[PDB]
RNA sequence: CAGACACCAUGGUGCACCUGACUCCU
RNA sequence: CGAGACUCUGGCAUGCUAACUAGUUACGCGACCCCCGAGCGGUCGGCGUCCCCCAACUUCUUAGAGGGACAAGUGGCGUUC
C-alpha cells in the first residue's frame, strides 16, 4: 500500500489513459490512487476542485441524480463497485481501464456554440475544454445507467457497465457514444 | 461543620451574571468558604416564531425572536449559615442568586 | 496506569476522542475495531491510513476511542482524523519529533485533512425558503 | 424550577409585570411627564421608583396619592403590605428624555402652540440640554383628510447596522385628534454615546483616538547615574 | 471482551438459534395474522423472526444498563409510510416487544435489572459471549 | 445622596438652605433662580447634600409647604 | 477583490505614521499590539485592518 | 581577527524563530523559540543535511514564545510567549513545569538563572516579575521599572551579582540589583528604543542596541558609559561570546559581528538575496546567540532557518 | 480596423398651495 | 447619511478559566465476568454497569476571558497608488 495504492477491488495502475487533450483530468494512479472515492464530501468549492475529483470519484458523484437517488452516494458507490465486477465479468480487463477508455471515446473533439446569421440557424465550429471533454464525457455515461434500469430487470450496474464498454470501445450502444457524436456533428456543419 | 451549598445563578446577562459570579466566589474566599468555582450549566435559547406582517397579504415574513437565560451552579462544602450570609447579601439587581441547602 | 494522548477528530457535528495510551491493544472505536457497526461502504477510507503507517505504530499503543455525534459518515472521518492525531501526539511529545513527522508525511499527500480541522457545517437556515438557499415556488401574471 | 413555573417562563414572566406597569403608568403618570418606572427588588420591599419630570404630583399632598399609587400597583399586581415603598425619580436631564419631550411637546401640539414654534422651542431645548443628534416627525393626516409628516431633525443621526439600535433615545405619541390620530415621534441620539461615561459600544465605530508619543528623542549622550 | 467485538448481524441470527437451542422463547398467541407494526405494508414472512427480534434485543440490553417496553419499540420500526402524506419515524406494537423482554427475562438471557429495564444476565453475559465467540471463530465481517 | 425636588418653595436652595434642611455643610446646588436679584417664587431644580447630618430633618420636612409648593424629599 | 480599504482605515494609519514611525515597525503582531499601545480602536479586526495597513505603510514609507 | 565561514543551517521551523538558546552543557542543545506556538528542541547533529533534528515540541500557547531561555543545565524550556503565559516547560519530553499565568500581556522576555533559580521576565505589561520556578512571582519590578514595555530582561551571570539588566521600549535600561529590586543603575542616554540588551559573560560590561541600533558600551560593574560601539540598524539581538570579546548585532540587512577588545569588525554575516519586491525584500536576523563555548555563533531569522557559524580563520 | 443585421399595433384619470417675533419665565 | 465601519453567528484556541444538574480520562480496577482472546489460570484487554475517589483534568462537554485573518506575509502585478 505504500509502494502502491490501487482501488478497492481493481488496482489503478495498470490503466491506459491514452487521449490527446484529456491528460491528467484522467488519473488513477497518478495522484488519485485511492481504495475509496471521497474526497470531503464537495467537489464545487474551487474550479480547481473539478480536475483535483478523479473520473472514478466524479462517477460516484455524478449518478446520485434525480431526487429519490440525489444524497445517496452509499447507495451509488455500492453500484458503482457493483458496475466494476460487471465490467470485468464481460471484459477480463481492469474495470478502472474501461472506465478510463470510457472517457476517451465519449469526450467530443469540436463541438459549436450558437451563432446568428441572418435569422437562419448557424453554429461556430468550436472546440470545448478538456475538463468539458471529460464532463461531456460523464454525463453521457451517467445518463444511460439509470434510464436502461428504469424499466428492466438489470440495475443500474448493469446498464452502466454495458455504458462503459461499450463506450470503452466505442460500440454505439452506451448512450455515451451516440450522443458525443451529434455534438461534433454540428461543427463540420452549420457554417 | 461544612454543608455543600448548592449557589445557583440564572440570569440572561452575562456579564451581570460574571460580575455577581465573581463577587461570590471571592467573597466565599474572602471570609473563608468553598470557593469552588463556575460550573458552567448550558445557555437556554428560548426561540419564538412569529409572523412580521399583520393582516398577511403580500409577502411571509418570518420573525424570531430569541431570550438565552444563562444558568451555572456553585457548590459549596462550606458551613450552612456562613454560607448563605456572605453570599446572599450586598447583592440586589440584575442577577438572581440561589444559594441551596441541598447536595447535603 | 500507562503513558497516553488525547486527541479529536471532528467533521459537521462530529467528535471522535481517541486516547493514544502506551501499551498494546486495537484501535478500539468505542470498545470495538473497524469492522463493526457497517456503514462499511466507506471502509476503505477509514482503514487507509493505518496501512500507510504500519499497525505496529498504532499496536504499539492501545487506542480506545470515544465517538459520538453527527450520522454514520460523519463518524468515518471523524475518527480517522482523531487516530491519525493520536498518533503524531503520541510520538511528538514522548517519542520523537522524527517519526510523527514522518507520520505527517505520510498522511498528507492524499490529503484527507486528518490532522486540521474542518470548518464545515451547516449553514444556518433563513425563513422564507424550504432550503437553506432554495426558496418557494413563484407564481407571476 | 420544581414547583414553580419554568425558568424559561420565570423571565418570560419578568417583562409580562414591566409591560402592563409602563403602559398604565403612561395612561395616568403622563401628568407627571412620564419618564418610566423603576421596580427595585429589594429584600421586605418593592422599591418603585417613578421616573419624571413633574415628581409633585406623585405624593399628592402628604404622601396622599402614593397610597393610592402604590395601592393600584401593591393590591393589583401581587404585593404585600409594606412591600411596594413607592419613590419619586425626578429625572436630572430631561432634553435627554425624549419620552418626557414627545410627552412635553404634545402638551404644546395637543396642549396648544403653532406646530413650527413648538417644534423650535423643544428641539432647540433638547438641543440645548445636550445631543448627538435629535429629531422629530408628526406624522399624518392633516389640514382635511391627507397625511402629512413633518420632520425636524437637529444633531447627527446615524443609521447604520448595529449602532444604529444603541446610539438614540425614540419616544412615539399616538396624539388623538377631533379628526384623526398623528404620531409624535421624537428620537434623541445619545451625545453619550463616545463619553459619559462612557456611553455604549465602544466609542464611535467610524473613529480611533491615538494617544501622542513624546519619547524616543534625545539630545543626551549616553551617561547613567546609579538608582 | 463484548459482544460489539463480533459481528452483530451474525449475533442477531446465532443468537436466534441459540433462542431456538432455548427451544422455547414464549412467543405472542398472534403472529400468523397481525399487522404487528404501523410500519409493515405486509405480515411478517414467517415468526422466526421473534427469535431473531430477542437475539437483537439480548444484544441491545448486553450494552445498556437495563431498559424496556419503549425502547424496544424504537429498534426494529423505522419510517412509519403515511400514503399521500410525508412519511415518519414513529413506534409499532408494544406487546409482541415487551413479550421478547418477558422470554429473554424468562430464559435468563436479560434480566430486570437497573436503570430502569432489563440488563444482562450474567448467564446471558456467559451466554451471549459464548456464541460472540461463535459468531467470532465462524467468521469476521 | 441629592433630595431632587420637582419644586422648592422660598428658602429655596444656594444660602437658603445652608441653614434649613441640614446643619452640616454641602458642596454645590444648581437652582434655575438667580438667587440674589428678583427675590423670584419658583421650583424647578434640586438639592445637593453629603448625607452625614441631613437624613433627619427632610424626611420629617417632606411634604410641606413653606410658601405653595410641595416638598418631596425622596431620597437617592 | 473585495474588503478594500476604505477612508476610516487609511487617514487613521496615516496619524499613526507621522508620530511613530520609530515605535512602528513591520511585524503585524508588534503594530497590531502597538496600535493596542498607542492607538484606541473600538474593534480588533478593525485593529487587525488599521495596523496591518500600517505594516503596509511602514513597508512603503522605509522606501 | 579570525573569521566565519558558513558552518551550516538549522531547518524545521514555522514562523520566525524568534529566539535562540544554547544551555552550558550542551552547545549541541539549541533551543529555537520559533513563531509556531510550539518552540522545538534541537539537538545537534551538527551535518551538512541540517545542523541539527527536531527533538521536543514543547506543544502549545495562545500566541508566539518571543523569548526562550533554558536551564543551565538543559533540562527545562521557559517559553515566555504571548499568550501572557511563561511556560517552563520539561524541556526533555514536553510537559510544562509551570505556566507562568499573571503577566497580563505578550510576555516578551525571560530569563532563567545560572542559580537555576531566578525567573525573571519582560512583557509588554511594562511589567518585570521575577518569578520563581514554581510560578511564585517572588516580585513585581515595577515603578519606574520600564514605563513602556519591557523589551528584554536580562541576567548578568547571578555568580557575579544578581542583576537583571532589563532593556525596554522607553530607550533605557534598568538595571538592577535582585533580591531587593533598587536599580544598581538606569542607564540613560539611548538612541532609540532599546529591543535587546546583553551582558559581557562575567557581567562585567554592558552593551545595549535598539531601534537606531547604536551599540553603546557600559562598565557594567558600574553603571558608567564607556563607549558607543556603532551599528545604526536596528540591533534585534545583542550578543557577547563567552570565550572572547565578539558582541554581535543581529540588524535588518545584516549580522553586525565585532571584537569589542579592541573595537574592530571581525565581519559581517550577511541575509540578503535576490528577491526584489522591494518593500517585501529584506529578512532580517531577529535572533543571535553564541555557543555555549561562544565557538559557533547561532544566528536565528525572520526565515525559518538558525544559520550557523564556527569561528573559521 | 478587415465575415453574415426579418416585422412587432393600441391604451387612460384629483390632492407640488402665499409671512415675522424667543415673556417654557428658566 | 446609507454602505462600510458595526452586531451576532460558522470556524481557531489539549492555550486559559471552572465543573458531583457536565463529564472525561485515570487508577485499584474490581464488581455483573466473558475466557471471548492472549495468558495454565491470574492479569491483560474488553461494551456497559459500578468500586469510583479526598484521583485528576476541562480533552470530550459546557461557558468565560482572551488571542487568530490584517495581501498580514511573501512574490508578481497595478497611477506601482
Amino acid at each position: 500500500t505504500p509502494d502502491i495504492k490501487l482501488f478497492g477491488k481493481w488496482s489503478t495502475d495498470d490503466v491506459q489513459i491514452n487521449d490527446i487533450s484529456l491528460q491528467d483530468y484522467i488519473a488513477v494512479k497518478e495522484k488519485y490512487a485511492k481504495y475509496l472515492p471521497h474526497s470531503a464530501g464537495r467537489y464545487a468549492a474551487k474550479r480547481f476542485r473539478k480536475a483535483q475529483c478523479p473520473i472514478v470519484e466524479r462517477l460516484t458523484n455524478s449518478m446520485m441524480m434525480h431526487g429519490r437517488n440525489n444524497g445517496k452516494k452509499l447507495m451509488t458507490v455500492r453500484i458503482v463497485k457493483h458496475a466494476f465486477e460487471i465490467i470485468h465479468l464481460l471484459t477480463g480487463e481492469n474495470p478502472l481501464q474501461v472506465l478510463v477508455n470510457a472517457i476517451i471515446n465519449s469526450g467530443p473533439r469540436e463541438d459549436s456554440t450558437r451563432i446568428g446569421r441572418a435569422g437562419t440557424v448557424r453554429r461556430q465550429a468550436v472546440d470545448v475544454s478538456p475538463l468539458r471533454r471529460v464532463n461531456q464525457a460523464i454525463w453521457l455515461l451517467c445518463t444511460g445507467a439509470r434510464e436502461a434500469a428504469f424499466r428492466n430487470i438489470k440495475t443500474i450496474a448493469e446498464c452502466l457497465a454495458d455504458e462503459l464498454i461499450n463506450a470503452a470501445k466505442g460500440s454505439s450502444n452506451s448512450y455515451a457514444i451516440k450522443k458525443k457524436d451529434e455534438l461534433e456533428r454540428v461543427a463540420k456543419s452549420n457554417r | 461543620a461544612i454543608h455543600r451549598i448548592r449557589i445557583t445563578l440564572t440570569s440572561r446577562n452575562v456579564k451581570s451574571l460574571e460580575k455577581v459570579c465573581a463577587d461570590l466566589i471571592r467573597g466565599a474566599k474572602e471570609k473563608n468558604l468553598k470557593v469552588k468555582g463556575p460550573v458552567r450549566m448550558p445557555t437556554k435559547t428560548l426561540r419564538i416564531t412569529t409572523r412580521k406582517t399583520p393582516c398577511g397579504e403580500g409577502s411571509k415574513t418570518w420573525d424570531r425572536f430569541q431570550m438565552r437565560i444563562h444558568k451555572r451552579l456553585i457548590d459549596l462544602h462550606s458551613p450552612s449559615e456562613i454560607v448563605k450570609q456572605i453570599t446572599s447579601i450586598s447583592i440586589e439587581p440584575g442577577v438572581e442568586v440561589e444559594v441551596t441547602i441541598a447536595d447535603a | 496506569p500507562l503513558q497516553s494522548v488525547q486527541v479529536f477528530g471532528r467533521k459537521k457535528t462530529a467528535t471522535a476522542v481517541a486516547h493514544c495510551k502506551r501499551g498494546n491493544g486495537l484501535i478500539k472505536v468505542n470498545g470495538r475495531p473497524l469492522e463493526m457497526i457497517e456503514p462499511r461502504t466507506l471502509q476503505y477510507k477509514l482503514l487507509e491510513p493505518v496501512l500507510l503507517l504500519g499497525k505496529e505504530r498504532f499496536a504499539g499503543v492501545d487506542i480506545r476511542v470515544r465517538v459520538k455525534g453527527g450520522g454514520h459518515v460523519a463518524q468515518i472521518y471523524a475518527i480517522r482524523q482523531s487516530i491519525s492525531k493520536a498518533l503524531v501526539a503520541y510520538y511528538q511529545k514522548y517519542v520523537d519529533e522524527a517519526s510523527k513527522k514522518e507520520i505527517k508525511d505520510i498522511l498528507i499527500q492524499y490529503d484527507r485533512t486528518l490532522l486540521v480541522a474542518d470548518p464545515r457545517r451547516c449553514e444556518s437556515k433563513k425563513f422564507g425558503g424550504p432550503g437553506a438557499r432554495a426558496r418557494y415556488q413563484k407564481s407571476y401574471r | 424550577m420544581a414547583v414553580q413555573i419554568s425558568k424559561k417562563r420565570k423571565f418570560v414572566a419578568d417583562g409580562i409585570f414591566k409591560a402592563e406597569l409602563n403602559e398604565f403608568l403612561t395612561r395616568e403618570l403622563a401628568e407627571d411627564g412620564y419618564s418610566g418606572v423603576e421596580v427595585r427588588v429589594t429584600p421586605t420591599r418593592t422599591e418603585i421608583i417613578i421616573l419624571a419630570t413633574r415628581t409633585q404630583n406623585v405624593l399628592g399632598e402628604k404622601g396622599r396619592r402614593i397610597r393610592e399609587l402604590t395601592a393600584v400597583v401593591q393590591k393589583r399586581f401581587g404585593f404585600p403590605e409594606g412591600s411596594v415603598e413607592l419613590y419619586a425619580e425626578k429625572v436630572a436631564t430631561r432634553g435627554l428624555c425624549a419620552i418626557a419631550q414627545a410627552e412635553s411637546l404634545r402638551y404644546k401640539l395637543l396642549g396648544g402652540l403653532a406646530v413650527r414654534r413648538a417644534c423650535y422651542g423643544v428641539l432647540r431645548f433638547i438641543m440645548e440640554s445636550g445631543a448627538k443628534g435629535c429629531e422629530v416627525v408628526v406624522s399624518g393626516k392633516l389640514r382635511g383628510q391627507r397625511a402629512k409628516s413633518m420632520k425636524f431633525v437637529d444633531g447627527l443621526m446615524i443609521h447604520s447596522g448595529d449602532p444604529v439600535n444603541y446610539y438614540v433615545d425614540t419616544a412615539v405619541r399616538h396624539v388623538l385628534l377631533r379628526q384623526g390620530v398623528l404620531g409624535i415621534k421624537v428620537k434623541i441620539m445619545l451625545p453619550w454615546d463616545p463619553s459619559g461615561k462612557i456611553g455604549p459600544k465602544k466609542p464611535l465605530p467610524d473613529h480611533v483616538s491615538i494617544v501622542e508619543p513624546k519619547d524616543e528623542i534625545l539630545p543626551t549622550t549616553p551617561i547613567s547615574e546609579q538608582k | 471482551v463484548t459482544v460489539k467485538d463480533v459481528n452483530q448481524q451474525e449475533f442477531v441470527r446465532a443468537l436466534a438459534a441459540f433462542l431456538k437451542k432455548s427451544g422455547k422463547l414464549k412467543v405472542p398467541e398472534w403472529v400468523d395474522t397481525v399487522k404487528l407494526a404501523k410500519h409493515k405494508e405486509l405480515a411478517p414472512y414467517d415468526e422466526n423472526w421473534f427469535y431473531t427480534r430477542a437475539a437483537s434485543t439480548a444484544r441491545h440490553l448486553y450494552l445498556r444498563g437495563g431498559a424496556g417496553v419503549g425502547s424496544m419499540t424504537k429498534i426494529y420500526g423505522g419510517r412509519q409510510r403515511n400514503g399521500v402524506m410525508p412519511s415518519h419515524f414513529s413506534r409499532g406494537s408494544k406487546s409482541v416487544a415487551r413479550r421478547v423482554l418477558q422470554a429473554l427475562e424468562g430464559l435468563k438471557m436479560v434480566e430486570k435489572d437497573q436503570d430502569w429495564g432489563r440488563k444482562l444476565t450474567p448467564q446471558g453475559q456467559r451466554d451471549l459471549d459464548r456464541i460472540a465467540g461463535q459468531v467470532a471463530a465462524a467468521k469476521k465481517k | 445622596y441629592t433630595a431632587f425636588l420637582g419644586n422648592l418653595p422660598y428658602d429655596v436652595t444656594e444660602e437658603s438652605i445652608k441653614e434649613f434642611f441640614r446643619g452640616l455643610n454641602i458642596s454645590a446646588v444648581r437652582l434655575p433662580r438667580e438667587p440674589s436679584n428678583p427675590e423670584r417664587l419658583k421650583g424647578f431644580g434640586y438639592a445637593e447634600f453629603e448625607d452625614l447630618d441631613s437624613l433627619l430633618s427632610a424626611l420629617s420636612l417632606n411634604e410641606e409647604s413653606l410658601g405653595n409648593r410641595r416638598i418631596r424629599v425622596d431620597v437617592a | 477583490m473585495g474588503r478594500v480599504r476604505t477612508k476610516t482605515v487609511k487617514k487613521a494609519a496615516r496619524v499613526i505614521i507621522e508620530k511613530y514611525y520609530t515605535r512602528l515597525g513591520n511585524d503585524f503582531h508588534t503594530n497590531k499590539r502597538v496600535c493596542e499601545e498607542i492607538a484606541i480602536i473600538p474593534s480588533k479586526k478593525l485593529r487587525n485592518k488599521i495596523a496591518g495597513y500600517v505594516t503596509h505603510l511602514m513597508k512603503r514609507i522605509q522606501r | 581577527t579570525e573569521q566565519m565561514t558558513l558552518r551550516g543551517t538549522l531547518k524545521g521551523h514555522n514562523g520566525w524563530v524568534t529566539q535562540i538558546a544554547t544551555t552550558p552543557q550542551f552547545p549541541d542543545m539549541i533551543l529555537s523559540a520559533s513563531r509556531d506556538k510550539t518552540i522545538i528542541m534541537w539537538k545537534l547533529t551538527r551535518d551538512e543535511t541540517n545542523y541539527g533534528i527536531p527533538q521536543r515540541a514543547l506543544r502549545g500557547h495562545s500566541h508566539f514564545v518571543s523569548d526562550v531561555v533554558i536551564s543551565s543545565d538543559g533540562q527545562f524550556a521557559l517559553s515566555g510567549s504571548w499568550d501572557g503565559t511563561l511556560r517552563l516547560w520539561d524541556l526533555t519530553t514536553g510537559t510544562t513545569t509551570r505556566r507562568f499565568v499573571g503577566h497580563t500581556k505578550d510576555v516578551l522576555s525571560v530569563a532563567f538563572s545560572s542559580d537555576n533559580r531566578q525567573i525573571v521576565s519582560g512583557s509588554r505589561d511594562k511589567t518585570i516579575k521575577l518569578w520563581n520556578t514554581l510560578g511564585v512571582c517572588k516580585y513585581t519590578v515595577q515603578d519606574e521599572s520600564h514605563s513602556e514595555w519591557v523589551s528584554c530582561v536580562r541576567f548578568s551571570p547571578n555568580s557575579s551579582n544578581p542583576i537583571i539588566v532589563s532593556c525596554g521600549w522607553d530607550k533605557l535600561v534598568k538595571v538592577w540589583n535582585l533580591a531587593n529590586c533598587k536599580l544598581k543603575t538606569n542607564h540613560i542616554g539611548h538612541t532609540g528604543y532599546l529591543n535587546t540588551v546583553t551582558v559581557s559573560p562575567d557581567g562585567s560590561l554592558c552593551a545595549s542596541g535598539g531601534k537606531d541600533g547604536q551599540a553603546m558600551l557600559w562598565d557594567l560593574n558600574e553603571g558608567k558609559h564607556l563607549y558607543t560601539l556603532d551599528g545604526g540598524d536596528i540591533i534585534n539581538a545583542l550578543c557577547f561570546s563567552p570565550n572572547r570579546y565578539w558582541l554581535c548585532a543581529a540588524t535588518g540587512p545584516s549580522i553586525k559581528i565585532w571584537d569589542l577588545e579592541g573595537k574592530i569588525i571581525v565581519d559581517e554575516l550577511k541575509q540578503e538575496v535576490i528577491s526584489t519586491s522591494s518593500k517585501a525584500e529584506p529578512p532580517q536576523c531577529t535572533s543571535l546567540a553564541w555557543s555555549a563555548d561562544g565557538q559557533t555563533l547561532f544566528a536565528g531569522y525572520t526565515d525559518n532557518l538558525v544559520r550557523v557559524w564556527q569561528v573559521t580563520i
